[PDB]
Order: structure tokens, then C-alpha cells, then sequence
């Protein structure tokens, strides 16, 4: 009977347009990731790959799209896809063919965006932290969850925020504190010229260094020739509360937090944020949080992380 | 004459005559019978929530989808009711009226087979409603469950 | 003889290459857009296309030589590519194909990044004005120009701020602000309704807006049904000395510019940079713009700007 | 404010005015002793073997390594009066701009000139603030004009 009714459907929507009869796409909001233009045509985002990492097969596949339905291909700043210029009576079909290639169309409207990342350890030589890793276990977690209104994750390898952690929903920044070995340093003055924040300063026959400057990109700790720098602190940096677009919002800068606290954590700022919402698709996580005061929402997030069994 | 965004809906015969646009009217210049009418003239010329709840404009379910995150479980029955088929819809709503987990159910009634929204607060009432009605229903009974200050129903 | 010289020289580096002798990929320097990764192999940055927009042709290459060199293929959140996994003997032959076809490699170093625009008017429904065509004016009259330290550019079509315009060196973005008609508005309700900032009041038969919380997305003129809200100001909104990175710096709200106004600002603001900037890749324009003064730096660029015309 | 320790609130009032002494280092005269790397709040200053020097990224220009210099090594580079405009407090928090150095004329010109802008484009008497109406026409279009009419008093 369901296979009667949607061919049924294919059947009149055929008619409709062979007679150029009126037609409402409306099931085209059955899937994610769908958009309409200003011309009328639509616009298909593929959900962001984690790392912007993507197989030659999957470019190849939306490449032969564009193709076959005469589509532009559009980049987003959040390393996604978009296939512009397709019509109404197309989007399902190609939908389904791209989720047939395991590319997901998604990271639109209410819910967690595409998981943004850079390179980060491994890849980038500043990279401290793996990045790639991270971004697929929260994607996994938690990608096209709904909430009031859209949710963007950052990971980022080292403090130089590539992937822009203080400014997003939840960021994650690699870091990596030094601490000076006064028996192996000489003062030779070469960790003092690789600081971009000139937070080391070189004094007879040591260093030091100016933790309230020092964003632990562990550049003094990598390429101190005398192997006089040690690791005081690493892991991953946590901000909450940040936010672009309308407005720009800095993130909040919590704690190092393992890989579990950080599941945990976007997990239980997900559920305050959706439990203290009181307008969908205006209030953004840093607008609830500023509403019932951050000390008063942070907290309950801790009390919740705390139960968490799982 | 007197503008109404939905009508392009309404003429092209996509519309679905499901009555849900004329329910949520808050001004109540929205009647159904078989399909939606303007008994007043719209300031905003049909660019409100008549035309954003719209079924045929949007389905808008894979953001309700994932929300609701539906799954499917398979079973079938029959009742003491008389129904259509085995009187489970009657059976349930019967249930639910009676261990207070709604005020009022919304079903569809009729007269001489044209169907009639009805509020029921009672299981009396219930078997009157028991029967598939094939000509278009309408779901004017939830707009009066709302002037009557009924916290929730089953529709 | 130049020819001469280079076919000795790869000679010798082939020579090396199959003795395992030691190589210093020293040359990979002379062109834009190459970094050297962790693990000892390089990746190639294609400078990202205006709008990132690609044509099939372009993307086509990238995949034909990411299949060759079994490279791996990463998007930019720039709209950018780049070619992961390359050795040192083949960034040359990789960067000169790569520029046959197009495909300058770049957006690397102290100098203009690559324009970063969002889909914008004629195809994003929220587009106010174009930013495809000002993205290809600002990519053609500043790529790849020297600057103290990195210097990025955002366009957007509206005040969503999609390419974060408020935190850029130069941020464009798209306004349309509102002024109500008094003899056609009837205050339906609707425009309070396609407001997301929250900046109307329906007030009776009529309407209002808080220009302090409008950001002119022009939505109220758009959706309204009785055509009674028109278009107050118009035009591109610019902001200057944004960053992010390893801090975050807002951009300052200069005013409305035209096109050349635009180009005019973007160069005389490159200029009083770098001619008061004291630590190249260390000092940003906003750093510069802290130094020196905000309003001391921009009255300069402003006495530059009209010594142009 | 007397010097940049801004005891009365010049980034946050709608006209503020800070002292400022900014130092230079005469390398004949300094010796690297290391006394005026100790007098900075800031730690703007690095002391190298016998010489040092200062990060203008960090320097607030407070003047305390010229006074407190034994050796007076360190002179003035720049001095003045500091000028911030757009600030405010109350309901909300909102930093005023870092203008320039300004003399005693200039700033009595600036400060008659923002408040004829102010009440030109201010629309909402008793609610919006100078930095409300500086950022609602632009702090570029605003500033420009500000210094248009300063330019006419002369
Ligand atoms: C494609 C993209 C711009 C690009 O050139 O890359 C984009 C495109 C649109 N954005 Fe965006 N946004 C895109 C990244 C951003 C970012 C940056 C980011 O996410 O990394 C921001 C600011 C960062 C943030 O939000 O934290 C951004 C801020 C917005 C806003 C205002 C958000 C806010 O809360 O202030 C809207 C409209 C809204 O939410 O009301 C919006 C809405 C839109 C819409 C869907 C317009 C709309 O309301 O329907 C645009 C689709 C037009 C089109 O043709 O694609 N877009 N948008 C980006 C999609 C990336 C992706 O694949 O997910
Ligand atoms: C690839 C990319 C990350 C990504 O996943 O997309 C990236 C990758 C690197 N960035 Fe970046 N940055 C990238 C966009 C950004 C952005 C965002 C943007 O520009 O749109 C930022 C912050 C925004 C800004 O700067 O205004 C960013 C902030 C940095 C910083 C910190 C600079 C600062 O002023 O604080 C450095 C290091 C530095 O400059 O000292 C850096 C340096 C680097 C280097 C080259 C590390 C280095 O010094 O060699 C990284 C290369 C690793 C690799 O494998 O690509 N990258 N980087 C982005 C390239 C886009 C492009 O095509 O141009
Ligand atoms: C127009 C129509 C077409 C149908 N087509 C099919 C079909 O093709 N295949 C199939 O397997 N089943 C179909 N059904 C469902 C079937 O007719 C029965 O209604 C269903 O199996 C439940 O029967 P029951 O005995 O359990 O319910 P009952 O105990 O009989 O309760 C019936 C309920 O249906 C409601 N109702 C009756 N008419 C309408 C109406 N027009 N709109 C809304 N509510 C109404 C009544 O208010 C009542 O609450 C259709 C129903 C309708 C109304
Ligand atoms: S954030 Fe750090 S590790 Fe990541 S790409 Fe940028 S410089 Fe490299
Ligand atoms: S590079 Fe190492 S040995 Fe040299 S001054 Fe720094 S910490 Fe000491
Ligand atoms: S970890 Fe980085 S920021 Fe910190 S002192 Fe070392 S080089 Fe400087
Ligand atoms: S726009 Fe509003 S008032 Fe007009 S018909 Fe629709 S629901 Fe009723
Ligand atoms: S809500 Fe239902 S009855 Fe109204 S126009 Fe849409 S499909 Fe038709
Ligand atoms: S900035 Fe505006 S015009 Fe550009 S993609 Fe975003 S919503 Fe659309
Ligand atoms: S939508 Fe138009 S007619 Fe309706 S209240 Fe707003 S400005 Fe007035
Ligand atoms: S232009 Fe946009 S922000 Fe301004 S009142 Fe209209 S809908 Fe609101
Ligand atoms: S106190 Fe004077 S002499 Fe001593 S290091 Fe500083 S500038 Fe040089
Ligand atoms: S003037 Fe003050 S802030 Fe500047 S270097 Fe001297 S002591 Fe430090
Ligand atoms: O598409 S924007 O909402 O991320
Ligand atoms: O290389 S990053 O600065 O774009
Ligand atoms: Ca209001
Ligand atoms: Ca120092």
C-alpha cells in the first residue's frame, strides 16, 4: 500500500509538470541539508566530512552530480559541499543518491552543525593534539542532534585557532604549558623567538616564562635544542558559550577536559540549553546562558555530568 | 477581493483539505468545510500560521523526525466497541478518558455520512463517532476544545 | 645556459634520490601556498576561488593528481584545497600543473589571504547585495600582496555574517535598513515576525523599529504583504581591524562604501599598516591599529584615500 | 586620568583622557642592570645581556622605566594626553575607542564636536548613549564628520 500511494504520487507529480501544472516541493523537508535559493531552484549541502578530509570517490560522486543536473559546486567555510541550481523534482533523487555514497546531506537548521576541524596533530607541524579523531567521535555522537537552534562545535590542534574555538558553541583547542629545567637550560634564547606572544623572557643563563601571555602552544617545549623546556600541562583546552553571525560572542574558557568529560560535557550544555530555551530559532546557547547567568547554568551542567552513568 | 497566500495551494489542488490552517486563525477569519474560506479580510494577507502549519507548503519532518525520533512496532487487536474494524481507536480513547490522561477527545461525527468534528469529554458519546468517514473531515473540534479551556486531548 | 643549469641541477637531485642521499627541498620556497607537515611530507594550498565556487574541470585536476600521488585531498574552512602527502620532488612539477589549469597556489604566508565570500545575493535568499563580483574585484586587485603578517579579507551578503565580516582585517557585509510607510502599513504583525534580532513593535495600525537593535537584514521589506516598509539606507556595511586566531579581536563599524570606496580602503589601509608595523609575523592589523591609535591610523588612511581621487 | 592606571575610567566614559609617557632606550647609556623591567606592571620590557628593550604591544606608557631608570638610559619617545571616546557604564559595559595624543585645544575642539554629532544623529533622548548613536550611524561615519567640524573651529 506504501509502494501504491508513492507511485501514485510519482505519477501525478509527472503530470504536473509534463502539463507545466503548479507544484509544491514540500517533501523536500523530509531530508536535511536543503535550502532554497533566491531564484527559486534549491541547494543541496553535503554535512562537512570531519577534518575537511574527503575521499576521491565522494568529490567524484558530487562532481557527477553537478554534471548530470547542471548544478554549480560550492566550498562552505565549514570545509562542506553544496550542489546549487538543482530543481524541485530532483532534490530527493539525488538526496538519496548521495546517502547511498555515505555522503549525508545536513548541518541546516536546528540542530548540531558539521564538527569542524583542522588537521591538528599528525598533520600540522604546531598540531599538539589529534583533531581528526576527536571530530569523529563527536560527530558520531552527536551529529544532526536538534537543539533550539543551531549548535557548531570547533576542534582546534594548537592555541592558533584555525577552526575559531572562542567563538563557537563549544570549542576545543590543543595546548601544551611549558615548565624550564634550570640544570639543562643555558640561556641560549632560542625558545624566546619562536613565541608569537613573546610570553619568554632570556636572563643570563635561564628563561622564563610569563604564564598570564603563555597560550601553551608548546613551540619553546618542540624546539628547544638543549631539551631545557618540559611539559607542565597538556590536553585539551574547553570553551563554552561562544558565537558569530548576528553578533560576535567569546566563548568562555572552562578547563582541560579528557575525551569522555569532553562527550559528557556537549552532551549535558546541550540539555541545559534545551531545557532552558524559550525561543527556538532565535536564542543561541550563548543567549540562554546569559539569560539565566552563566554560574547558574554552568553549575547545573556540572551536577548533571556528575550523574552521567554511561 | 480579499488576498490569501495559501490559495495557490488551494487552486493548484495540492492541498491536502486536511483543515489544519483554519484552526490556528487567531483571529477566526478561517472556515472549513471541504476546503479552506475567508470569511474577513486578512491584513497580512495570508502570510501567517495559516500558511506556515501547511502540511502541502513544507513537511517539515526531518527536523519533527528527529525530535520525536519514531521507531515502528507491529501489532493488531480487537475490542468489545463496534468499529470500522476491530473499535481499537474508540477502545483507546476510551481508556485515556477514563484514566484522566486527556480532557477531551478530538474525533470526527456525523450527519446523514457528512462528517462532523466533535469534542467528546464522555465514552457515551464515543460509540457515535466509531465509524471510517470517506467524505472530507475537518478538525474545527480542536479550535472549540480551546474556547472551552480543555488542557489536553487526543486527536 | 639557464636551461642548461637547471637540467644539471635535476641531474644531481635524481641522482640523490635513487643513492638515498640526503635532499633540502630548498626551492619549494619559491612558490605560494606550500607548508611542510608533521610527518616530513608537504601539502599544496590552492588559493580558494572567489565565493568557493568551483568549476568541474578545476576540481576534476585536484582529484587527478591526489589520485597520482596517492595525496590526500582537505577542504579549507577558507573554501580552499590542499594536496597532503606530497615529497619535496614533486611540489614543483604538482604547483606548475597546478597553475596551467588555473589553480594559483597560495593563500600562505605574510601577504592577502584569499577573499573569503558567501553565496550572497542572486543566490543565497537572505542576499542583499552581490559578493561574487566584489570578491573577483578584491581577489584581482589584491591577491597574494605583501602585508607585515596575514591579511584576511570576508564578504557577506547580509548582516548574518556567514564569513564573519566583524572579525576580519577587512569585513564587508550587506544592509538594507527599514523606514515604515504610514499610509500602507495596517499593522498586520508579520514584519515583527521575520525578525530575528526582535527590533519591531506592532503598535495599533502601525509599526516601528529600535534602530539600536536593527542590523538591516531588510527581511521586514521583503515579507512584508502591503508593501509598507522601504528601504531607509542601503549598500555594503565595512568593519576594520578584526582578527581571530590566537585572540579574538572585534572589527570596527566604519560606514556604508561603494565599490571603489572599498578598493580605496582596502589599499590605504594595507599602507598605513605596513608602514607602522614593527614585528612582521608577529603584528596584526589590529595590533598595528592598537599601537598607533584607532583614530590616528584611520584619519591617515582617510588623507591617503583622498590624495587617490 | 594622570597616567594609563586609569583610576577614573577613561575606556569606559564617553569622552576619557589618559596620561601617557612612552620610553625609548639609548643603548650608550644602558647597561642591562635590570631595574626597569621590575617597575613594569605590564612586563613589557626585556632585559638582554647589557641592553634592553620594550614590546609596544604590551607598553601602556606609564613612564615608570624612564623615572625610575639609574642610569637614565631610557627617554621619552612620545608624551601626552591619551584620547578615548564611545565609552560607557551602567546597564551595560561598552569600552570607548583609543583615539590619539591630543592637545589641551584639540580635546576642548573634540569634546564640543562629538557632542554636536551626538545631537544630530541621536534620536532617542534619555535612552540612547553617545556610544549608542556612535554605533548605530557608524564609528567611521560618525568620527569622520566629528573631525569635519573640527577642522572648521580653526
Ligand atoms: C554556506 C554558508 C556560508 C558559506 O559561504 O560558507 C552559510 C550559508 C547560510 N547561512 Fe550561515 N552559512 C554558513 C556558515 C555560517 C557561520 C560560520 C560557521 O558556521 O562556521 C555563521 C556564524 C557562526 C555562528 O553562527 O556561530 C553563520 C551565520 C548565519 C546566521 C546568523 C546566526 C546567528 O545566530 O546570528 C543565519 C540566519 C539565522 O540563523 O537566523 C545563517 C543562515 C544561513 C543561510 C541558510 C541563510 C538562511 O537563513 O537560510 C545561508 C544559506 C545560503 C546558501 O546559499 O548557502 N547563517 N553561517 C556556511 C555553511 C557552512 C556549513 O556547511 O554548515
Ligand atoms: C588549513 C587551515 C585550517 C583548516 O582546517 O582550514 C589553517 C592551517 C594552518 N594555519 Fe591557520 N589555517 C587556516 C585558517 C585560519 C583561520 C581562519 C581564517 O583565516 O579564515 C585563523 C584565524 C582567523 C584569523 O587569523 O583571522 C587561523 C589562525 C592561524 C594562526 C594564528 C594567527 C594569529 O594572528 O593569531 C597561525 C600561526 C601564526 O600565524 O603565527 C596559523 C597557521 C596555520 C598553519 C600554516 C600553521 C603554520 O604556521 O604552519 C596551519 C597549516 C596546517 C595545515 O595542514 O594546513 N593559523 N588559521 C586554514 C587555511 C585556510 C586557507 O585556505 O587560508
Ligand atoms: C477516509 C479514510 C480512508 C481510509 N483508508 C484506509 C485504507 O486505505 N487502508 C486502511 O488500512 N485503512 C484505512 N482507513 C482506516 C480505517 O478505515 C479505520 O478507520 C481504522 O482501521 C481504524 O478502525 P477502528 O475500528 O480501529 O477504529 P474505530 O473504533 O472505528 O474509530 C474510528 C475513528 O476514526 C475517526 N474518523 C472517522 N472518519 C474520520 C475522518 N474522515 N477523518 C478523521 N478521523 C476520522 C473517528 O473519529 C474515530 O475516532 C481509512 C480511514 C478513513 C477515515
Ligand atoms: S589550529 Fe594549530 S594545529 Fe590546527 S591547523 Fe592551525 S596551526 Fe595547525
Ligand atoms: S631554548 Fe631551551 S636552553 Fe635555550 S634559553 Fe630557551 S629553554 Fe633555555
Ligand atoms: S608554549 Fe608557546 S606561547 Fe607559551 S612560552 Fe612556549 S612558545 Fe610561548
Ligand atoms: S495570516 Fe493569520 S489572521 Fe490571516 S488568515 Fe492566516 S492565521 Fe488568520
Ligand atoms: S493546511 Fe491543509 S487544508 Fe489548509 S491549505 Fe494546507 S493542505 Fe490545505
Ligand atoms: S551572510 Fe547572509 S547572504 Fe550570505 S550566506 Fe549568510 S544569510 Fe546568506
Ligand atoms: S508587515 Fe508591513 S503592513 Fe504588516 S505591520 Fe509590518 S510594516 Fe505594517
Ligand atoms: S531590517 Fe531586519 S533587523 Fe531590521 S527591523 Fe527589519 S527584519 Fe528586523
Ligand atoms: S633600568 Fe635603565 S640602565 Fe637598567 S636595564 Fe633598564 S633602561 Fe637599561
Ligand atoms: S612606560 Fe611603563 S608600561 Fe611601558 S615599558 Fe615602561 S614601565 Fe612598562
Ligand atoms: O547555515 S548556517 O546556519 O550555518
Ligand atoms: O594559515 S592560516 O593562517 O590561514
Ligand atoms: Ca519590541
Ligand atoms: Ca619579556
Amino acid at each position: 500500500l506504501r509502494q501504491l500511494k508513492l507511485k501514485r504520487f510519482k505519477k501525478e507529480v509527472e503530470r504536473r509538470r509534463e502539463n507545466n501544472e503548479y507544484v509544491s516541493f514540500y517533501w523536500t523537508a523530509d531530508y536535511g541539508g536543503i535550502g532554497k535559493r533566491a531564484d527559486g531552484t534549491y541547494f543541496i549541502r553535503v554535512r562537512a566530512k570531519p577534518g575537511g578530509w574527503y575521499k576521491p570517490e565522494e568529490i567524484k560522486e558530487i562532481l557527477d552530480i553537478a554534471e548530470e543536473y547542471n548544478a554549480k559546486i560550492k566550498v562552505t567555510d565549514r570545509a562542506g559541499y553544496e550542489l546549487h541550481g538543482i530543481s524541485g523534482f530532483d532534490v530527493e533523487d539525488i538526496v538519496l543518491r548521495l546517502r547511498e555514497k555515505g555522503l549525508l546531506t545536513g548541518s541546516e537548521g536546528p540542530l548540531v552543525r558539521a564538527t569542524l576541524a583542522c588537521p591538528g596533530g599528525g598533520n600540522c607541524s604546531s598540531g599538539l593534539v589529534d583533531t581528526t579523531e576527536l571530530a569523529r567521535i563527536i560527530e558520531d555522537n552527536f551529529k544532526e542532534r536538534p537543539a533550539p537552534y543551531k549548535f557548531k562545535i570547533a576542534i582546534s590542534g594548537c592555541p592558533n585557532g584555525c577552526v575559531r574555538p572562542q567563538v563557537h558553541d563549544i570549542g576545543i583547542a590543543g595546548v601544551k604549558y611549558p615548565k624550564v629545567n634550570e640544570e639543562k637550560c643555558n640561556g641560549c634564547g632560542r625558545c624566546a623567538e619562536v613565541c608569537k606572544v613573546e610570553a619568554i623572557d632570556i636572563r643570563g643563563e635561564t628563561s622564563y616564562t610569563n604564564y598570564n601571555v603563555c597560550v601553551g602552544c608548546g613551540k619553546c617545549i618542540k624546539n628547544c635544542p638543549n631539551e631545557a623546556r618540559e611539559v607542565k600541562e597538556e590536553g585539551y583546552l574547553v570553551y563554552v558559550g561562544g558565537k558569530t553571525g548576528r553578533e560576535v560572542v567569546e566563548g568562555v574558557k572552562m578547563k582541560l577536559m579528557s575525551v569522555d568529560e569532553i562527550i559528557n560535557f556537549i552532551d549535558k550544555v546541550l540539555v541545559v540549553y534545551g531545557k532552558y530555551a524559550e525561543k527556538p530559532q532565535r536564542e543561541r546557547l550563548a543567549a540562554v546562558m546569559k539569560r539565566v547567568g552563566y554560574g547558574k547554568f554552568l553549575e547545573e551542567v556540572k551536577e548533571l555530568m556528575k550523574k552521567e552513568i554511561c | 477581493m480579499y488576498e490569501w497566500k495559501l490559495n495557490e495551494i488551494v487552486d493548484s489542488g495540492v492541498c491536502a483539505r486536511c483543515g489544519t490552517c483554519t484552526i490556528v486563525c487567531p483571529n477566526g477569519i478561517l472556515t472549513f468545510d471541504e476546503r479552506p474560506k475567508l470569511i474577513d479580510e486578512c491584513l497580512r494577507k495570508g502570510h501567517g500560521m495559516c500558511f506556515e502549519v501547511c502540511p502541502r507548503v513544507s513537511s517539515a519532518k526531518y527536523q519533527i523526525k528527529i525530535r520525536e525520533k519514531f521507531y515502528e512496532k507491529y501489532y493488531y487487536a480487537k475490542s468489545d466497541i463496534e468499529g470500522q474494524d476491530g473499535g481499537v481507536v474508540t477502545a483507546f480513547l476510551k481508556y485515556l478518558l477514563e484514566n484522566g490522561k486527556i480532557d477531551g477527545a478530538i474525533v470526527v461525527g456525523d450527519e446523514c455520512w457528512k462528517p462532523v468534528s466533535l469534542v467528546v469529554q464522555n465514552a457515551e458519546d464515543l460509540l457515535k463517532t466509531a465509524k471510517s468517514k470517506y467524505a472530507i473531515s475537518t478538525l474545527d473540534a480542536l479550535r472549540k476544545a480551546g474556547e472551552m479551556g480543555l488542557e489536553k486531548v487526543a486527536v
